[PDB]
């Protein structure tokens, strides 16, 4: 008795949203409902498609008077599982209810019923020892075309759950509700506007609800259509009605539905704000003060990163794919950390070296459904969906088996990437760096003849026989990283003086290097070839060990002061232990 | 020279069931 | 968090599939975010559409306790839900919310809290509250499409080294009467900064909270009454280094002396050889002393020479004198390629996923060791 | 085992999170320490807070037993942490807590023990102390990240040759007086 709604009842006062559009599947469902046998319409399609709205749109039509009169005024009875198995503790209690039910409803034989999410009724009711399911129930009814019901489950649930009771599957028709067209969606919002614009006392423009179904499909993908672009539109009012704390209450334009899009996706906000607007001006100059030397590596970086916030990116392409390749020492896999902490984003860090088997993909992306990893999941495809909006370096690329390296290739072509769970990574927002050492060999390497000769077109050789035409084809640019400079090496350095003073001020000490001391150091350290990590050795043998030994024991132990100069006849650094 | 096999491991799904009873009377 | 929770207010406020479900790693705070818009509401610092509303949390354990009877669950569950339309005020907030896809569900049927609840909330009557983790979300949540269609993702991300420190600072009188201790300026600093050097396992909010949580009890149960009621650098320091398993910043009075005598020590054991000693000992005495690398190892050394000379007897007499355990790893099993999966674990979905990396497993379990590869070259 | 007791006692006195995780090797003494404290206590060998305090044992097959109908795992574990919760005097002590995150999930049974003491330890309402070994801790417990962060790990370290002579000492007469017989300080070493 209170376990069915009137849905004509609840349509008629005004409760049930109106059912735009979707004319072809509601003229289906009731085709499906005057036949002889077998009347039963089941409407089957992805979660957000619309199926519950049109089994409530079809007793909100049947008031208004636009469906045809072979079924007008017929009653449609939403039943909730809920209310019916509740309070069944007795013996034969739920079986009474619901056979009640089912006997009122064919005494009527001008009334339909909607069981929302179908799927449930099997084993509803059962229990150890159980009489009778709700599935057996109807069973009878429906095969003798006594009672007509309507059905709703989604694709998922129609597999595993539904067609595996065939008895039940045959005396139903599957429709699939395919979800709108682009256009389509624009209506159906233009219909539902006043309720919506009702609720939140807003106004929404014509571009508003254009520009949220547009930008929902290209940026939410984890949601239908009639699903997504309703949550922009809904919650823009909220934003909207909320917005007005000094009484500032205006139209809802189209810069609040891309606000509430960015959020809802984690993509970085349209119309960077002055604060953050700044940070990009100097990036660069401010990786510089951090990384010297390998300007066009900087550039690279910022430029694809300004372009992609300013509007001007890649359709359905990462912000950026760089090969960092060059010599070692150099601030390959520097400058990338160094972009995530200016940039304030999550470095997702992958070192590709543990990845020589070719095997190993099944770490990147998860195990396939049935074995024991399946739960485990993908580290890169899960750790892009937890961070968006992060910088994805993977250094000694070269390092993998050359099945890593087709992985990237949707990456960079579509921005998508498919896990074993069937979820889509974005890496739309994600600023691709590898770092490689292809031919690294070849410029330690000296060449047999009068001349030397530049081993850097012989490295960019070793590389287009490491990666594939394709792969190489669609990286936005390969950096070549040139040796370290005299004068950047006196930077470098003074870097790693700084390095020092920050741990000594931990312990209460501090540190004072003349220039004459530190341009001694970068003559004995300053190696081409190896770039600039002997410069953190000759720091640790000349600067650290002495040091530590006083810090130790010595004058140092409780905090002290430290002058370091050279000797110019015996061309040796002098270390003065002020203490305090 | 000789190509080194991986062997899969498959993994069962066994789940255990409850029993909601009705009083007789 | 007033981003994070003016997103969840905005939600709440929608007409329809408003329920904000609160993403994020174990210990961000999801759960602080849910409890705390009761005690910004008690305050008085929400907007008034929110004004007046209360929280229910929900225990799902309580409410299955006698649900034997068949219907039982789905009649007090009900209730519950009947109570919350008619009142129009108030929120339920589900804990753990990736519980609810299989509640109540005795026999192989498909009718649970998820399945319930789902028509409520797709009509806007109730506004529900989730807090999930990331795995538990990818793996379970969002397996059932309807549920997930009808909550609204809050990604909320750990907050900056800054932004902890006052979140700390506002915690700091719960601890400091718990303990009857008082927190020092440069102690909530250090216990931030220290913690994300080290503990790598753990998220910036709750870890740092814990060196808190564990230094006010330290100090309690410690005697001398100068100590107690103060917290100083130095106890958060230690606790620190507890908890990593890493020696303390301070050198001890005991390891200077052994540093000191430590190339001593080891040339009578191993005669010759003074230029290995020496830079063990002295990467080592850089390390304590704490001017040494910021993410890298104490020392990476490449010992080469003839046969007999020292190199394996060095290596095994430190250990010894540090007393520290020795990590011994024999390179000539690794000679083929495919060996290295023994290191690292094999990947997901084969037969040795569950052993585990040997030298991952032998370095987590002992993270102070010397890590010894003989004969890498044969690998 | 000053140590591990003292780390463990500093855990117990936390305000959240209470909740000290003995991690070692098999052979170990884990459950003892857990199982030690208790001897420590009538002694009178602890600290005058963790006086007056008893600690429960708990096991997973008594807390399974006859539970096939709906509800019955989850009343007697509630009515256990309510009793508990009641008491603010007494420590469980689960032997094998890697064996909590399936215990009652019967199909997709996420509702278990391993979800259902998470509100509790958060709230620092009760105190447990667990044991696991390292092949389980990393493969079972570590994967639940939200029950780990309620644990704070208390790895234990294999005694030294004369630590363990002194152990050998203490047990000496429980096991002289099983087997009638008197081991020499000799024959210990
Ligand atoms: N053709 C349509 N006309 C008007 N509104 C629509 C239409 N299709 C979908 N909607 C709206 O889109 C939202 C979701 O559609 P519903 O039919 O309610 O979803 P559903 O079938 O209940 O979803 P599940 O439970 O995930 S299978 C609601 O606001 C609907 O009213
Ligand atoms: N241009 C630079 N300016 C400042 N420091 C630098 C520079 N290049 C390298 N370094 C330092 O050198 C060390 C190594 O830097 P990385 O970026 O790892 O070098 P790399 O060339 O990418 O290394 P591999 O081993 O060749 S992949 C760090 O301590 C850096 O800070
Ligand atoms: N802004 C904050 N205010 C207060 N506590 C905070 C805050 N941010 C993080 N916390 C921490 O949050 C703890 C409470 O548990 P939460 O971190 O909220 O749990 P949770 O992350 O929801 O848990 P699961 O297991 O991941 S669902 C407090 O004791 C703090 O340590
Ligand atoms: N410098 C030394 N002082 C004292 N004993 C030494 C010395 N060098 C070798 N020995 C002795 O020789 C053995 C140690 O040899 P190892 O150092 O292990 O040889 P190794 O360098 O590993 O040899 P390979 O593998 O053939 S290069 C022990 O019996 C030591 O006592
Ligand atoms: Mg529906
Ligand atoms: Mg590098
Ligand atoms: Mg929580
Ligand atoms: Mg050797
Ligand atoms: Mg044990």
């Amino acid at each position: 008795e209170n376990f069915t709604t009137n849905l004509n009842q609840l349509a008629r006062v005004g409760g049930i949203d109106p059912l735009i559009g979707r004319e072809k599947e509601l003229e289906r469902a009731i085709q499906v409902l005057c036949r002889r046998r077998k009347n039963n319409p089941l409407l089957v399609g992805e979660s957000g498609v619309g199926k519950t709205a049109i089994a409530e749109g079809l007793a909100w039509r049947i008031v208004q008077g636009d469906v045809p009169e072979v079924m007008a005024d017929c009653t449609i009875y939403s039943l909730d599982i809920g209310s019916l198995l509740a309070g069944t503790k007795y013996r034969g209690d739920f079986e009474k209810r619901f056979k009640a039910l089912l006997k009122q409803l064919e005494q009527d034989t001008n009334s339909i019923l909607f069981i929302d999410e179908i799927h449930t009724i099997i084993g509803a009711g059962a229990a150890s020892g159980g009489q009778v399911d709700a599935a057996n129930l109807i069973k009878p009814l429906l095969s003798s075309g006594k009672i007509r019901v309507i059905g709703s489950t989604t694709y998922q649930e129609f597999s595993n759950i539904f067609e595996k009771d065939r008895a039940l599957a045959r005396r139903f028709q599957k429709i699939d509700i395919t979800e709108p067209s682009i256009e389509e969606t624009v209506q159906i919002i233009n219909g539902l506007k006043p309720k919506y614009e009702a609720h939140h006392d807003v106004r929404y423009t014509a571009k508003a609800v254009r520009a949220a179904v547009e930008l929902a499909v290209k940026y939410i993908n984890d949601r239908h259509l009639p699903d997504k672009a309703i949550d922009v539109i809904d919650e823009a009012g909220a934003r909207a009605r909320l917005m007005p704390v000094s009484k500032r209450k205006k139209t809802v334009n189209v810069a609040d539905i891309e606000s509430v899009v960015a959020r809802i996706a984690r993509i970085p906000e349209k119309s960077v704000s002055q604060s953050d607007r700044d940070t990009l001006k100097n990036l660069g100059d401010r990786l510089k003060m951090l990384v010297f030397g390998q300007d066009k590596a900087i550039e690279a970086l910022t430029e694809a990163i300004k372009m992609a916030r300013a509007g001007l990116g890649h359709e359905h392409k990462p912000v950026g794919s760089f090969l960092f390749a060059g010599p070692t020492g150099v601030g390959k896999t520097e400058v990338t950390v160094q972009l995530s902490k200016a940039l304030g984003i999550e470095l997702l860090r992958f070192d590709m070296s543990e990845y020589m088997e070719r095997h190993t993909v099944s770490r990147l992306i998860g195990a396939p459904p049935g074995y024991v990893g399946f739960d485990q999941g993908g580290l890169l495809t899960d750790a892009v969906i937890k961070h968006p909006h992060a910088v994805l370096l993977l250094d000694e690329i070269e390092k993998a088996h050359p099945d890593v390296f087709n992985i990237l290739l949707q990456v960079m072509d579509n921005g998508t990437l498919t896990d074993n769970n069937g979820r889509k990574a974005d890496f739309r927002n994600v600023v691709l760096v590898m770092t490689t050492n292809a031919g690294v060999r070849e410029t330690e390497r000296k060449s047999i003849g009068l001349i030397h000769q530049d081993n850097s077109t012989d490295a960019m050789e070793e590389i287009k026989k490491i990666f594939t035409p394709e792969f190489r084809n669609r990286l936005d640019n390969i950096i070549w990283f040139d040796h370290l400079s005299t004068d950047v090496i006196h930077q470098v350095v003074d870097k790693f003086i700084v390095e020092l003073q920050v741990q000594l001020d931990q312990k209460g000490v501090s540190l004072e290097v003349s220039q004459e001391a530190r341009n001694w150091l970068a003559e004995k350290g300053y190696d081409r070839a190896m770039g600039a990590r002997p410069m953190a050795r000759v720091i640790q043998d000349n600067l650290k060990k002495p040091l530590a030994n006083e810090l130790l024991f010595g004058s140092l132990v409780d905090g002290g002061q430290v002058t370091v100069a050279l000797d110019k006849e015996k061309n040796e650094l002098t270390y003065g232990f002020q203490s305090a | 020279g000789k190509t080194n096999d991986w062997l899969d491991f498959d993994q069962l799904a066994e789940e255990k069931v409850r029993d909601a009873l009705k009083p007789p009377s």
